[PDB]
């Protein structure tokens, strides 16, 4: 049975809401490359032969920057389909929509287009036919999880999940989130047929990759109102049994909202996504290469750096950026085509393509979209967004979380 | 000494397990190690190592508190219903390395979460206090964000507790009952007591394979009756 | 036929996503069995067009791992062989004191000729290289080697049937390979020990000898070793102590310390320090290397399958192996 | 008490060294109300059997003060002077603690300065004078030898570290630690580099330590100090003992540390208190060492240990080195209570106390 | 030293004999007499064996000021050799055989006794030729010393010019 994926390039949730008004959630560039790049990759790495592209909410830039992907290509071994609808408002549609197509066959994983990871899933898939063999239509769905510590800045608040799983073998009995409380209920269904190897979990990143079954999307459409993957999971766990899969020397993550932004990039830099790294350049592009150096400084073609300027840490530079003179860069992602000025400081900044900053500038956490640019003596403050095609005064000093963007009732206006 | 050694008795006490005398298997459980010298507080009625051996004319707490000028160092409370082959010294050494503060001996309707290393007790409930669902805190999960739950493992009844916390049953009297009071209170405290310290801690031994049976009712007793032998075959 | 672009591609994905081949020895034949395959079913007529289509290739295979450098040797000789027998059948200070567009027709099959005759040499390199054991252990010797190495592990276990010594195997800090070569020997009677590296100076007292193995020989007679290697030389040239490095031919490399900072191959941090740690992760900077540098200073032998030689002697052995204008691939 | 039973086959060079495991205990085998042994001694050797204290100056304060409570425990009977009974009785006390755990430079020179203290005193003087002024002694030696030489060593080392310097640690050694955050709260700017090494792993303690500081750090093992070294400005280590001739004997990665940074042309710096200083000698870690459990050496590497079962092979052996003993050749500055000196005056300031 | 430990621990011991006067004869016969597994061999072939040694422990005639000894001719080269190989090199000396005097002299440090241990009278005319000379001592420099065992205790040879001050007075030392 070939392995098959379905890839939903589309999160119903809209979060990046400034910035996904000009281009989508999943072709934001992370590290100079889309996070749909990094799902394929990780999709193409862990053994996927087919996978299936379902696109609404500008679909055309994502289907067109797909077939320019190297993925498209009749040298790939991981076929992908792309099917676009307009209709589309939620991840339930979509299952339903797939078993209405009758598209996939076996075991197929269910993964965002916002998705970056480096797991293996041979042994939980593995595991999962097994358990499927003994109990031939149990075990419908195995979540993956990535055990952390509660005090990493990866896990945000916003997805941040306990369970109650059983040790013997790992079997999901409650699960739900924490997002604003403080004290959490477990109900008492739980300790009802065997009672010994029960435990809560609360050390766990939630991937947002599952091994799905048909008989999941049969479900999809058997309940109406599955709106999401939590729901699905929420109104079987009341009631067939879901599962999970635990990693602890393998890195995963989802891109849900700004902080998981950062969080994922610094990840990416410190390479603790391996092989995943800007200087292995796993997107076959010619204006992608890098050459990674002491200290993780990740400098590419034509960088034309000035004399006086100190890369201190994790930074990574783009295909013709240019860099002044007496500059202070660290822990600051700068895309290609950038032209910074003199005296200026980058500490935790993002910086995509097409963007100019001029000489006295300051930005500390704080995210710089496409051809954004930036006069002198202005002083940008942590999470200070500035969003495409903005111009930012001279003498101007942003307060913290001013967001910027050309369309007058998201948060300002230039 | 370092240790002290009371056995509460508060007939059944004197039902004869094994052809011998009920209270002897806890006084065989304290001697053979150390425990030169031994509190017993029982009825009027029961009377027959060196037992100290005072009348009840009433609750486990109100007995420890009743013989409060007597103890002076940590206390190993004991049950008159004990019938174990464990060693003494698994519990005494988790009461003495971590200088915990309470430390417990249970053997596999009354809700229990031990840690990951499987020996620290982190919550302690009973079934029907709670009113319909188990309710956990946030801090104790960020502290240890892996709760182990057991259901069905037995209370021994026996703990190795400090002196303060005996000061503090005299200061308030409103604990009665320690095993179903005391307990949880300092479960539920370790994330009042901390007057007398001068942290608290709480800790759990799980044999998995022993004889570890309390004695309450007639079937434990013909239980305990039927596999008293091999032990005393062994023992004597 | 696509099925050689089908394989090329295949290669080369297995290379640059994970480790493909375990052994160097396994790598080095599906190297040589990929060039072969190569130079059968494509379309060339001239050494020249044939080279150039070979140098892409192996130029692709390298920038898809550049510390895998037993393909870009592979590649070299495949060249050298190609020069060499286009000099055939077509015809320094002293010697100072070229086209390829001719084409001929037994040029392919001499071409199969010469590839099959260098695996079968690459096949016996292993019995020749641990054939040289008893030249050089004694009975009552105590030796110390690193890491896990197919080759020491054939030199040490072939003179236990006939000498009796105490080996002393340093485990590697961030992939601990150590332990199974220090399990297989001991399988086989040797009286081996197991330790780790903060302890290879306490321990360099009592050691007779050394002989560890190395990824790569680099052209001044320098190597690419597995992390630790450096710290293993430096207490041997304390001590004045012998280092051997068995390595067979495929692991010369003709080129110098040049490079920079791309020596080392840095893996995710997971193994030196875990993703439980907590937010410290955020503010700690970990480096995981994986190879070191080692001088040729530091290096008193190199048992080959040819036999032993000095370091002051690896620049002949690239002048001999590969040609110069093919060192920039 | 019956003796420390060993565990596992030891290695044929340290066949004259103890070899202990962690998981069985020597309390197994008392009473437990103790009645020979002190309770006091009993949980401290519980403790340091369990690993639950480890460090040089942790290990001496926790013995301090089991030494404390003894001494109040403690009534002379009678028919006997209190200076000779207090050292007969404490004899098989320090047997135990050794029996559970050898002991390190620290506790045997607490321990000579308690007994040269205990026969100082006159059997004229009554017993409870005696046993407070024991007391007094025994807080004022901990805070002269271990608080304040901290802060003198502390104050000393803040004029050799610099802004803009890259320090390399290696351990865990409180001394260090307290400079590097006293240096950094004076208003020095560096950043520290960590070297750790198998299998306890106990780097992260300052790596935690200094991050919870603010200082910038950086992570690595101990193979990888090659690496790491072109870039290092200073190295600045811990030692448990400083022997006669001079050499250091600390950690078992830091002579090979030191060998390396000479190497690299890195000057070694070595932080000791005067309390520390051991008069006997040693050459080499082979006649005198400590073996620590050898099942620490086994590791979870992907899906199977490779040592699960290293008994079954009767040719295998498993080498757990604990300290080490480096040349004073290898060593550039000393700092001590007194003041910086060289390595070797050592036994200058031997002579002086 | 050597043979109070052969009592309670096995060794292998290493003798070589001295060209002049083979006096190491005597040493591994009286060795070997306590069971010790001793070896005798010579002057020549001290650094092709000091590849497999593991410590020497050797005894001079005097100790000079800065640390450095008058020795039997041979132990400079063996102090040579095991700096070479960086092995310790232990002396074990009494405190009697402490002299307060720093290298200054010249050419009489050496005793010189007459040619005929080194070549024979009887070997005809080349005698009136041949310059022959027979030292029996050597000079020792400190730095190719590690330890050195007395009756008070080891101790490095940086420190033997405070033995020095401790020993004798400075206006002792010309005599």
């Amino acid at each position: 049975p070939p392995l098959q994926a379905v890839l939903v390039a589309d999160s119903f949730d809209r979060r990046f809401f400034p910035i996904s008004k000009d281009q989508p959630r999943v072709l934001l560039p992370l590290a100079n490359v889309a996070l749909i790049d990094y799902t394929l990759e990780f999709l193409t790495a862990t053994g996927v032969q087919e996978t299936f592209v379902f696109c609404c909410w500008k679909a055309a830039q994502i289907k067109e920057h797909l077939l320019k992907s190297k993925w498209c290509r009749p040298t790939s071994l991981n076929v992908v389909r792309i099917i676009t609808s307009e209709l589309y408002r939620s991840l339930g549609d979509v299952l339903r929509d797939v078993d209405a197509k009758a598209l996939v066959r076996s075991d197929f994983l269910l993964v965002y287009g916002d998705v970056i990871s480096n797991i293996n899933i041979t042994r939980a898939l593995e595991e999962h036919r097994l358990r499927r063999k003994l109990e031939k239509n149990v075990s419908v769905m195995t979540m993956i999880f990535k055990e952390s510590s509660p005090s990493h800045p990866t896990r945000c608040h916003e997805d941040n999940v306990v369970v109650a799983v059983d040790s013997t073998t790992n079997r999901v009995l409650h699960f739900q989130k924490t997002q604003g409380l403080r004290r959490f209920a477990f109900p008492l269904s739980l300790f009802q047929g065997s009672s010994d190897g029960v435990e809560v979990r609360y050390d766990l990143l939630d991937c947002h990759i599952s091994i799905c079954s048909p008989q999941v999307a049969q479900l999809f459409t058997d309940n109406f109102d599955y709106q999401t993957r939590d729901d699905f999971v929420r109104g079987l766990l009341v009631n067939n049994q879901i599962h999970m899969h635990v990693t602890a020397k393998e890195y995963g993550a989802r891109v849900s909202n700004l902080h998981m932004y950062s969080a994922v990039c610094a990840d990416v830099i410190r390479r603790w996504v391996y092989p995943l790294t800007p200087e292995a350049n796993f997107t076959d592009s010619t204006t992608q290469s890098c050459t990674h150096s002491r200290h993780n400084i990740y400098r590419g073609p034509e960088v034309s750096l000035g004399h006086g300027s100190i890369l201190e840490e994790n930074v990574l530079l783009g295909s013709g950026t240019v860099i002044g003179s007496n500059c202070f860069i660290t822990n600051s992602v700068i895309g290609p085509g950038c032209h910074i000025g003199d005296n200026v400081v980058l500490d935790q900044t993002y910086l995509w393509q097409g963007v100019r900053v001029a000489a006295g500038a300051q930005i500390h956490q704080s995210l710089l979209c496409d051809n954004a640019e930036v006069k002198e003596r202005v002083t940008l403050k942590p999470r200070s967004v500035l969003t495409s095609q903005v111009v930012v005064g001279p003498n101007i000093t942003l307060p913290e979380g001013s967001v910027i963007s050309l369309h007058p009732p998201d948060a300002e206006e230039d | 000494m370092e240790f002290q050694a009371v056995v509460m008795a508060v007939p059944k006490p004197l039902l004869p397990v094994g052809n011998k005398p009920l209270i002897w298997y806890p006084l065989n459980l304290l001697e053979r190690v150390g425990f030169e010298e031994v509190i017993v507080v029982t009825t009027r009625d029961v009377q027959k190592m060196k037992p100290d051996i005072v009348c009840i004319p009433m609750g486990t707490a109100d007995s420890l508190r009743y013989i409060y000028p007597k103890l002076k160092t940590d206390v190993l409370v004991l049950s008159c219903d004990l019938i174990t082959d464990v060693a003494l010294h698994e519990v005494v050494d988790l009461f003495r390395a971590y200088d915990a503060s309470l430390a417990m001996l249970m053997r596999k309707r009354d809700f229990i979460g031990v840690d990951s290393t499987g020996k620290r007790l982190l919550f302690m409930a009973n079934e029907a206090d709670l009113d319909e669902e188990l309710v956990i805190k946030g801090s104790i999960l960020q502290k240890h964000p892996r709760i182990r739950f057991h259901t069905g493992l037995v209370d021994a009844h026996l703990y190795c507790l400090k002196k303060y916390i005996v000061d503090f049953l005299m200061e308030n009297g409103s604990i009665t009952s320690i095993r179903s009071e005391l307990i949880p209170y300092l479960v539920r405290k370790q994330f009042d007591i901390y007057s007398f310290i001068k942290q608290v801690r709480c800790y759990v031994h799980i044999m998995k394979e022993g004889l570890c049976s309390r004695v309450s009712t007639l079937g434990l007793y013909m239980e305990a009756n039927r596999q008293v032998p091999k032990l005393l075959s062994a023992l004597c | 036929g696509s099925e050689l672009s089908e394989r090329i591609e295949s290669f080369v994905e297995t290379l640059k996503r994970g480790g493909g081949p375990r052994s160097s020895e396994e790598m080095a034949r599906e190297t040589l069995g990929l060039l072969r395959q190569i130079i059968t079913d494509h379309r060339w007529s001239n050494a020249g067009e044939l080279m150039e289509l070979i140098r892409r290739e192996g130029r692709r295979m390298t920038a898809a791992q550049p510390s895998e450098t037993t393909v870009g040797n592979m590649v070299r000789r495949v060249l050298k062989i190609i020069r060499e027998e286009y000099g055939r059948l077509h015809g320094s200070l002293h010697k100072l004191l070229e086209d390829f567009s001719f084409h001929y027709a037994q040029l392919q099959s001499n071409i199969i000729e010469a590839i099959n005759e260098l695996l079968v040499e690459l096949e016996g390199t292993m019995e020749n290289i641990a054939a040289q054991a008893l030249e050089h252990i004694d009975s009552n010797e105590v030796i110390m080697t690193i890491g896990f190495s197919r080759t020491v592990e054939a030199f040490l276990k072939e003179a236990a049937r006939k000498r009796k010594f105490h080996v002393i195997v340093a485990e590697c800090a961030p992939f601990c390979q150590g332990h199974e070569m220090a399990v297989n020997l001991s399988k086989a009677g040797i009286e081996t020990t197991v330790m780790t590296d903060a302890a290879i100076f306490a321990v360099m007292s009592r050691v007779n000898k050394v002989i560890i193995g190395t990824k790569t020989i680099l052209a001044n007679g320098a190597l690419r070793a597995v992390t630790g290697t450096h710290t293993l030389a430096l207490a041997a040239k304390h001590h004045s102590t012998p280092l051997i490095v068995c390595a067979p031919m495929f692991k010369l490399s003709p080129q110098f310390p040049n490079e920079e900072d791309s020596f080392h191959k840095f893996v995710a941090p997971e193994e030196v320090l875990p993703f439980t740690e907590g937010d410290i992760l955020e503010k700690v900077s970990v480096h995981c290397p994986v190879f070191d540098y080692v001088p040729p200073e530091l290096i008193t032998l190199f048992i080959s399958n040819i036999g032993g030689n000095a370091p002051s002697y690896i620049y002949r052995l690239m002048s001999e192996l590969y040609h110069p204008d093919d060192h920039v691939l | 008490v019956p003796t420390r039973k060993d565990y596992g086959s030891k290695v044929s060079l340290f066949s004259h060294l103890p070899q202990y495991s962690r998981q069985n205990s020597l309390t197994q085998f008392m009473s437990i109300p103790s009645s020979v042994i002190h309770p006091a001694m009993v949980r401290l050797g519980l403790q340091y059997s369990q690993g639950l204290v480890s460090g040089s100056n942790a290990r001496c304060i926790a013995l301090l003060r089991a030494l404390q409570q003894v001494i109040q425990d403690y009534t002379t009977p009678p028919n006997e002077e209190l200076s000779r009974d207090l050292v007969n009785k404490l004899k098989p006390y320090m047997s135990f603690l050794t029996q559970c755990r050898p002991l390190s430079a620290s506790m045997h020179n607490a321990i000579k300065f308690l007994n040269k203290e205990i026969t100082s005193v006159g059997s004229s003087k009554r017993e409870e004078e005696a046993k407070s002024e024991l007391r007094a002694a025994i807080d004022r030696y901990v805070q002269e030898k271990i608080v304040l030489a901290a802060q003198a060593i502390s104050r000393f080392a803040y004029q050799k570290i610099s802004n803009g310097d890259v320090i390399l640690v290696y351990g865990c050694s409180s001394l260090v630690s307290r400079i590097l955050q006293e240096a950094w709260t004076e208003g020095r700017r560096f950043r520290v580099v960590v070297v750790d090494s198998r299998p306890w792993l106990e780097g992260r303690h300052t790596l935690r330590s200094l991050v919870h500081a603010g200082v910038p750090a950086s992570y690595l093992l101990i193979p990888a100090a090659s690496y790491v070294l072109p870039e290092v400005s200073k190295v600045l280590l811990g030692a448990h003992a400083l022997l006669a001739n001079g050499s250091v004997m600390s950690r078992v990665g830091t002579a090979q540390l030191a060998l390396v940074a000479r190497a690299h042309n890195v000057p070694v710096l070595v932080c000791c208190e005067t309390y520390k200083f051991c008069e006997r000698v040693q050459t080499d870690a082979f006649v005198s060492n400590e073996l620590d459990d050898p099942d620490d050496l086994q590791c979870k590497r992907g899906e199977h240990v490779a040592l699960a079962n290293w008994q079954n092979h009767a040719s295998l052996r498993l080498l757990n080195l604990v300290y080490d003993v480096t040349p004073p050749e290898l060593v550039d500055l000393v700092i001590t209570e007194l003041g910086m000196i060289p390595c070797s005056s050592v036994p200058v300031v031997l002579r002086v106390k």
